[PDB]
């Protein structure tokens, strides 16, 4: 059965490009003078690395509930 | 308010990061050891949309340090296999770094990174339309990291492999080469 947060992932909606606005204390968006020159903000989201890193330990789980058996299925002899 | 992302709450959100592109990540297995397999070793494990599913995907799967010899993964935009005759790779070719000790390196971050400025695309800059996807190769004497462009053509090509030197935390005597992947790609030294 999905995870609550596998649950969330697949019902959220995505934000439309990088947002500056909306993230709470202690978490930095992403640098918008990358995003500063792009011209189709609907479409490309430039992410620096210090603000994908602050996810690693917050999204940790399975993207699909039988991922881990998936995988072994996939790869093993 | 109308939003409530991962860090409002890490069970129930209900807006996601996207992605540039879609992207799927690949791995090779090494050979069977039953002895039967050598030549069907290119697995698709996933596709993914968002930075939410990305690291979901990488807390879930091995590092580069827990590989076998002779593995690979592959992390290339949808619709491109991480193989040369592709018709999106075959006139194509890559920058690429040999680490030449295999305990030196921490591998593991390196590779992350690599694949970080891959999705957040701060490898190349908008519409240079080159980069198609990111490899890490374990071998018995080496690791090697490389990103995988469209064309061989040129500034757009110099500054990609400029930018992984960078995420590769390499210091200036060590170069990335660039080197198309067939033989006549190669034949029609590039190094930063």
């Amino acid at each position: 059965q999905p995870s609550a947060a596998l649950q969330s992932l697949r019902s959220a909606r995505f934000l439309p490009g990088i947002v500056q606005d909306i993230y709470p204390p202690g978490i930095k968006s992403p640098n918008p003078a990358l995003n500063e020159a792009v011209q189709k903000k609907g479409r490309i989201f430039k992410y620096d690395v210090q603000f994908l890193l602050q996810f690693q330990n917050v999204f940790t789980e399975k993207p699909s509930p039988d991922f881990d058996q998936q995988v072994k299925a996939l790869i093993g002899d | 308010g109308p939003h409530m992302t991962v860090f409002h709450d890490k069970e129930n959100f209900n807006v996601k990061h996207p992605l540039s592109c879609r992207w799927t990540l690949w791995f090779t297995k090494p050979a069977s050891g039953k002895g039967d397999n050598w030549n069907d070793l290119l697995k698709k494990v996933i596709t993914f949309e968002s930075v939410e599913e990305f690291w979901g995907i990488y807390n879930n799967i091995a590092p580069v340090s827990e590989l076998a010899v002779k593995s690979d993964y592959h992390l290339f935009k949808e619709g491109v296999r991480p193989e040369w005759e592709d018709p999106q790779n075959k006139h194509g070719g890559k920058w690429a770094y040999q680490f030449k000790d295999k305990r030196s390196v921490n591998i593991d971050e390196l590779w992350l990174h690599t694949m970080l400025a891959a999705i957040g695309e701060t490898l190349e800059d908008e519409e240079d339309g080159e980069v198609m996807g990111v490899v890490v190769n374990v071998r018995k004497g080496f690791y090697r990291i490389g990103v995988w462009t469209r064309t061989t053509e040129k500034e757009i090509l110099m500054n990609i492999g400029r930018r992984l030197k960078e995420v590769l935390k390499l210091p200036p005597n060590e170069m990335v080469e660039f080197s198309g992947h067939t033989e006549a790609a190669q034949a029609g030294r590039m190094v930063v």
